[PDB]
């Protein structure tokens, strides 16, 4: 339960379509009582399968609204 | 274009349709990426020839601004 970082490079568009490379830096750590049912649901490696989805999807999404 | 952009919902969207056909195999899902879209050259090189034009003639009005220089020294 101690804690896990994680970066996410993404190559968003800009809004003047500028396609920025714009990495992430993102961490996390697993709650200790609801271990259980997060091991049910993905298993041991956990982090791996989940981390990266919602920093891409949403480095797009901030970026597209933003400029170069 | 806006497959990059609106990447945000577009990937809610791709994210519905994938859970939504891929409920059939007897596995349980949590979460999908969408990381990465790129395109072949030319976007990148277009955009980099338009900023080239914008400072090369920049540089071309101080060229223009040398010749005034010029206009009075040569005076």
């Amino acid at each position: 339960c101690r804690s896990r970082p994680r970066n996410v490079p993404v190559i968003t568009g800009s809004k003047d379509l500028q396609n920025v490379n714009i990495t992430l830096r993102i961490l996390f750590r697993p709650v200790a009582s609801q271990l259980p049912r997060i091991f049910t649901s993905i298993g041991e490696d956990y982090d791996e399968r989940v981390l990266p989805s919602i920093t891409t999807e949403i480095l797009k999404s901030v970026v597209a609204r933003f400029d170069a | 274009s806006q497959l990059i952009t609106q990447r945000a919902q577009v990937s809610l969207l791709i994210r519905r349709e994938l859970t939504e056909r891929a409920k059939d195999f007897s596995l349980i899902l949590d979460d999908v990426a969408i990381t990465e879209l790129s395109f072949s050259r030319e976007y990148t090189a277009a955009v980099e020839a338009k900023q080239v034009a914008q400072q090369e003639a920049q540089r071309a009005q101080f060229l223009v601004e040398k010749a005034k220089q010029e206009q009075r020294q040569k005076i």
